[PDB]
C-alpha cells in the first residue's frame, strides 16, 4: 500500500506514529499512542482518510505539509528554528499532547531531522553532528536549498539520463560558505554522493 | 522504524535512517546507483 | 521541465582545473583543442546534441587515427565519418569514443595550452573530466566512520581520521575536475595510493600531484570513495579502527569503515 508507517518515541517514553505518503514522501498523518484521535494535514490525499487511523476521530489541521505553510503557521522560517536532539525531544512531546501553540514548529523539526535526512547525506550528517556534541544547530542556505529543490533535482537526474547526465535545467545550491553553485549536470559529488532517495516523475533508464 | 530517544546516539541516529532509505528505496529502479521510491510497500 | 533533454551547452574542465579550449578560436576543419585556463569564451563553450556528438564554434569534436593522428580535433559534422565523431561520457570523468573502445581523452602535460590527444586508457587523473558549467574545485571536509574527519598529517605528509574541528586548514579539501583530491592550503599535493601496503592493502598517503592513475577518485552514490573503472577499490578505515591511523584501498563491500560524506 501507499503509505508507511513510522513510530519516534521522546525521552519521557511518550510514542508517537507517523504516516509518510510513499509516492510524494510528505507526512499525511499522526497519532499519540493511546489515543483516539488522530490528525491530518488539510491536503492529506483523500485515499489517507480511509485507510489510515479510521478507529480514531481523525481531526483535520488547519495548514498543509508544505514548508510554507508551516512556517507561516508558526510564524517564523526553517532558518529560525534550531535543530538537534533536545528540540526533536520537545517536538516528540507537543505532538503526543496535542499542543496546538507548538504543533507547526514541532512538525518543522520533526521532517527536516526524519524525512529531509533521509532524502539528503549532507542533511543526515548535519543532524548526526548534533546527537555527537549535543549541541544544536540552525539550518543555512545549504540545508534549505536541498529541502526547496529536491523534487527538481530528482526530475534533472531522470531527465539526464537522456543526454549523457547533463540536467535540462541548472540547479541552484549553496555551500556552507553560502556561496551559490549552478549544478548543470550529475557529475557533482554534491549530487551523485548527497541525494539518497528520489522522487519518481518519469519512467526513464540508464 | 522506530527511534527511541533515551537509547539515541550518533550511530543509531544513522542506522534509524539507513532503514527509513532501504525501506522506502526501490531495490531494482536505480539510476547512477541512486533508488527511486517505491511505488508500493 | 521535461524528462527529456535534446541539446545543452556547457563546459569541460580537467587536469589541474583547466578547461578544453579550441586553439585560438579558429573554425578550420582540422583545428586543434588544448588545456586554458577556464573563462566565458565562446570557443570553451560545448554543445551536446542527442546525435552523441560535442560541438564547439558549429564544429564537432572528432578523433581518426589517419586524419590527425591521436590528436583530437574539430571538423565539419558531414564532412568526415559518423564513428569519428562519437562520445560517450561516464560516471567516473572518462569521455571516450564508443568505437575505438581502448582510448580516453587525455592532457599529457599538466600545463597551460597543451595539445589534448587520444591515449590508451589507464584512469589517470590527466584522463579525468567534469562535463559541467561549474568548473571551480569543491571545497569541504571528508566525513568517515564515528563522525571523524580526514586529516592532512605531518606537515602535509600523511593523512588519517582525526576529530573534525571547523575551520582547521589541515580537514579541508579541494575536488578537482580531474578527479583530484587535494590539499587545501597546497595544491600541489595530492591523495594518493603507495605501493606501500597494510594488511595487503595499499596505503592511502598525500604526494606530489603527478597525473597518474593513483591520485583519480570517484564519490559514487553507494557512499564509497572508488577508484575509477571495473575492478574498483574503495577507501577503507583499516579494521574499522581509527587508532591504527592507516587508511587503505581495499576491495568494496559497503560497510561503515567504507562510507564517507563530502561536508562542503
Ligand atoms: C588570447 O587567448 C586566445 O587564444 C588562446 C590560445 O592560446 C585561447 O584559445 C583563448 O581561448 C583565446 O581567447
Ligand atoms: C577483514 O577485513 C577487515 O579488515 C580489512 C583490513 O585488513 C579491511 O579494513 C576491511 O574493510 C575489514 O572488514
Amino acid at each position: 500500500n501507499r503509505f508507511y508507517l513510522l513510530t519516534l518515541t521522546s525521552n519521557k517514553d511518550e510514542s508517537i506514529t507517523l504516516a509518510i505518503d510513499v509516492e510524494d514522501m510528505v507526512a499525511v498523518a499522526y497519532q499519540p499512542a493511546g489515543s483516539h484521535e488522530s490528525y491530518f494535514f488539510l491536503n492529506a490525499p483523500q485515499l489517507a482518510f480511509h485507510t489510515l487511523f479510521t478507529d480514531t476521530h481523525q481531526n483535520v489541521l488547519n495548514f498543509d505539509n508544505t514548508f510554507k505553510s508551516l512556517e507561516n503557521a508558526a510564524g517564523t522560517t526553517r532558518q529560525t528554528i534550531v535543530l538537534g536532539v533536545d528540540p526533536l525531544d520537545f517536538a516528540i512531546s507537543n505532538l503526543f499532547n496535542a499542543d496546538p501553540k507548538l504543533l507547526p514548529l514541532s512538525f518543522l523539526v520533526i521532517i527536516q531531522m526524519v524525512l529531509e535526512a533521509s532524502k539528503f547525506r549532507f542533511i543526515e550528517q548535519s543532524v548526526a553532528y548534533s546527537f555527537k556534541n549535543e549541541k544544536t544547530f540552525i539550518p543555512d542556505l545549504a540545508i534549505v536549498s536541498l529541502e526547496d529543490n529536491w523534487s527538481e533535482i530528482s526530475l534533472q537526474i531522470q531527465a539526464s539520463t537522456s543526454l549523457q547526465g547533463l540536467f535540462g535545467s541548472v540547479v541552484e545550491l549553496y555551500n556552507s560558505n553560502n556561496e551559490l553553485i549552478e549544478v548543470d549536470s550529475i557529475y557533482y559529488p554534491i549530487i551523485l554522493a548527497n541525494v539518497a532517495l528520489q522522487l519518481y516523475h518519469c519512467q526513464v533508464s540508464t | 522504524a522506530n527511534l527511541r530517544l533515551s537509547e539515541a546516539n550518533s550511530g543509531t541516529y544513522k542506522t534509524f535512517i539507513g532503514r527509513v532509505r532501504e525501506e522506502l528505496g526501490s531495490e531494482t529502479y536505480r539510476l547512477y546507483g541512486i533508488p527511486v521510491l517505491k511505488h508500493s510497500l | 521541465n521535461e524528462c527529456i533533454v535534446e541539446t545543452r551547452t556547457t563546459r569541460i574542465s580537467g587536469r589541474d582545473a583547466l578547461c578544453v579550449d579550441v586553439a585560438g578560436a579558429l573554425t578550420s576543419d582540422g583545428s586543434r583543442l588544448i588545456l586554458y585556463p577556464c573563462g566565458q569564451q565562446v570557443n570553451q563553450k560545448w554543445t551536446f546534441h542527442s546525435d552523441g556528438t560535442v560541438r564547439s564554434l558549429g564544429k564537432c569534436l572528432a578523433t581518426n587515427n589517419s586524419k590527425f593522428g591521436n590528436l583530437v580535433v574539430i571538423y565539419d559534422c558531414s564532412k568526415l565519418a559518423a564513428e569519428d565523431i562519437s562520445w560517450d561520457v561516464s560516471v567516473g570523468g572518462t569521455i571516450m569514443n564508443p568505437n575505438y573502445e581502448d582510448l580516453a581523452l587525455t592532457s599529457n602535460k599538466a600545463t597551460r595550452s597543451t595539445n589534448l590527444t587520444m591515449e590508451v586508457n589507464t584512469y589517470s587523473a590527466s584522463q579525468g573530466w567534469r562535463v559541467g558549467n561549474y568548473v571551480q574545485p569543491i571545497i569541504g571536509s571528508i566525513v568517515g566512520l564515528d563522525d571523524m574527519c580526514l586529516e592532512a598529517t605531518d606537515g602535509n605528509t600523511n593523512m588519517w581520521l582525526e576529530e573534525c574541528v571547523p575551520n582547521k586548514r589541515e580537514q579541508s579539501w579541494a575536488l578537482y575536475s580531474d578527479g583530484t583530491i587535494r590539499v587545501d592550503d597546497n595544491r600541489e599535493l595530492c591523495v594518493t595510493a603507495s605501493s606501500s601496503t597494510y594488511d595487503n592493502w595499499k596505503v592511502i598517503t598525500i604526494l606530489n600531484c603527478d597525473g597518474s592513475n593513483n591520485q583519480r577518485w570517484v564519490f559514487l552514490a553507494d557512499g564509497s570513495i572508488s577508484t575509477p573503472g571495473n575492478q574498483r577499490l574503495a577507501m577503507d578505515v583499516a579494521r574499522s579502527d581509527v587508532d591504527l591511523k592507516k587508511i587503505i584501498l581495499h576491495r568494496p563491500h559497503g560497510d561503515l569503515n567504507q562510507q564517507w560524506v563530502l561536508f562542503y
